[PDB]
């Protein structure tokens, strides 16, 4: 505390929040686990191994000699699912959820802002065990203008803030750094570089086996009249993100509106992948008069 | 006081010490002193005042 | 899609799938697609949210953001109402890489939208009824079911 | 000093030829000094006349 | 520091401000040393000359 | 100590009213008068003064 009129230290104040901090944290506890997503499914054994491990136990992982993660990318197709395994994390970890967009950080005058960046990291270290995830790096890991000056120089330095905080609360685990991002080929690397992040997951538009439990778990929830084969759609659906699968799910079932039913069958499916894989990446009709 | 001059501030944090951290539409947040002209209660964080 | 499960909730729940989060117009300019946007509003009477992609996005980095922020939150409130955004491509259109004044602004405002709409939120029955002029101009994310 | 490769180039250029004067500039104020230049084939390449 | 009734300078504040890393990495004495790789003997030989 | 403040600001424009309007470094924008020993000859539009 200073005063107006004369400016001297008074009183200390316990800063904790303010506002934006506030909205950031706690939902305590989604309504998504590891229950409520389909597999991928050696990637769901990697997440876990670099955030949920060292965290119950930075002990062991130091006692091993290996290093745990500094941060954690994940790196993939949009709605594959990754902000929605972000959800599941803090079902059972318990350790608090920091939710927050990288587009905050970066705000309209200075020090907002680039305090901002240190006051989520402050947070982190009281609340430990955590855990904070941010989100879609584009605007925290974005490349410098050269400049646009009043832009810029926000740009630059809370990316700076960043990479240098969790190299230096993490030798090992007390607050983890998580976090993910639809690309980062548009921008130069920051947190592509190896000496600032070391462990990027790689989370792709599933395998076969993952598409299947993910139309098993939708279907869950729905009524149906059992003709039904997941596995067949599957292959159809071949080369769809986990989002294209739920849309699907989701016009089967108002299909059935349609039919004036309730139940969904394959034929109710079949249809229904017709619509939207059309509208999609595409479905074949000739192989030449030449090949079979 | 009930009269203008009057400025909007919005409540940054509360503090229980017996003071009130507001966030100035100026700029600058300040700590002012509780009274019971308010509820500390219907203040929040983004609690207009 | 939109009146449907706005007005009777029950019947989407009787099946079990979720109510649509929303509907994307594409193709040939013209041929009336905010037209049909102004068509559902008279019909609906649920509170529909009236703001363009260009009215989006400020002098500023982070006034754009903080509008994103002021959409949804008001949005969550109303809850069933409409949020008509007129371009979607003008808060978030494909690139090589930016080259950056400009276009850096871009990503920044398309991470705000993402987020919100049940990028991780509650959505509560919105219904973000998007549009665009010409047929891919769009990101990827945006052209995804879901 | 690392600069990589990634950086370097873009489809119209000029930032890129900012920051090997960047690097330049900063050998020469902390000195002695080794500048690590990765990845040579991706910015340096076969001559067209 | 400026008295700042004048704004003149009164007093030199120690630390003179922190500087800002940029063309990272930089690492200023690099703590990987040759000790710290092997099976390339025969290349730090040469780089050292 | 006591050193007295000058402003700083850029030529805008040179008036034929023999006046000058220079835009400070604080922000707005002024209409100046002149000195006895400064002239307008000495002075063009982006002239620091
Ligand atoms: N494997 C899965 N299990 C259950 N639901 C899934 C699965 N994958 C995707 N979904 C569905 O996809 C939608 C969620 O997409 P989400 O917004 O979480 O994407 P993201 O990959 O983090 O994307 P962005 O790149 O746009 O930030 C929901 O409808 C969710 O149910
Ligand atoms: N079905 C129709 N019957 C009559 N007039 C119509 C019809 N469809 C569109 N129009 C008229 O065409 C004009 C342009 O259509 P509108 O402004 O609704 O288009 P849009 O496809 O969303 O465009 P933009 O790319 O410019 O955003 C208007 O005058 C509108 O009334
Ligand atoms: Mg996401
Ligand atoms: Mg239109």
């Amino acid at each position: 505390a200073l005063n107006q009129q004369t400016l001297a230290i008074v009183n200390v104040l316990p800063t904790s929040k303010d506002p934006m901090v506030y909205g950031f944290e706690v939902e305590e506890k989604p309504e998504v686990s590891y229950e409520d997503i389909g597999g991928l499914d050696v990637q769901i054994e990697e997440i876990r191994e670099a955030v949920e491990l060292p965290l119950l136990k930075p002990e062991l992982f130091a006692e091993v000699g290996i290093e745990p993660p500094k941060g954690v990318l994940l790196y993939g197709p949009p709605g594959t699912g990754k902000t929605l395994l972000a959800k599941a994390v803090a079902n059972q970890t318990r350790a608090t959820f920091i939710r927050v967009v990288g587009s905050e950080f970066v705000q309209k005058y200075i020090g907002e802002g680039a305090r901002l960046v240190r006051e989520v990291f402050q947070l982190a270290k009281e609340k430990a065990p955590s855990i904070i995830f941010i989100d879609e790096l584009d605007a925290i890991a974005a490349r410098r203008t050269n400049s646009d000056t009043s832009g810029d120089r926000e740009v630059q330095r809370t990316m700076m803030q960043l990479l240098a905080e969790l190299d230096g609360f993490d030798p090992r685990g007390d607050v983890k750094v998580i976090g993910a991002t639809n690309r980062i080929d548009i921008l130069d690397p920051a947190i592509l570089r190896p000496g600032r992040f070391d462990r990027i997951i790689e989370v792709p538009l599933p395998t076969f086996e993952g598409r299947i439990q993910i139309f098993k778990i939708h279907t869950r929830k729905m009524k149906l009249a059992e003709d039904v084969d997941f596995k067949e759609l599957a292959r159809i659906t071949e080369g769809a993100s986990g989002a294209d699968i739920k849309a699907i799910c989701t016009e089967a079932g108002m299909f059935a509106i349609r039919e004036e039913r309730a139940k969904v069958t394959m034929l109710d499916f079949t249809k229904a992948i017709e619509k939207v894989l059309k509208k999609t990446t595409p479905i074949p009709d000739l192989k030449g008069v030449m090949f079979v | 006081l009930r009269s203008p001059p009057l400025l909007v501030g919005v409540v940054s944090d509360i503090l229980e010490d017996g003071r009130v951290v507001v966030k100035s539409s100026t700029g600058p947040k300040f700590v002012v002193n509780t009274s019971q002209y308010i509820n500390e209660e219907e203040l929040k964080p983004g609690a207009r005042v």
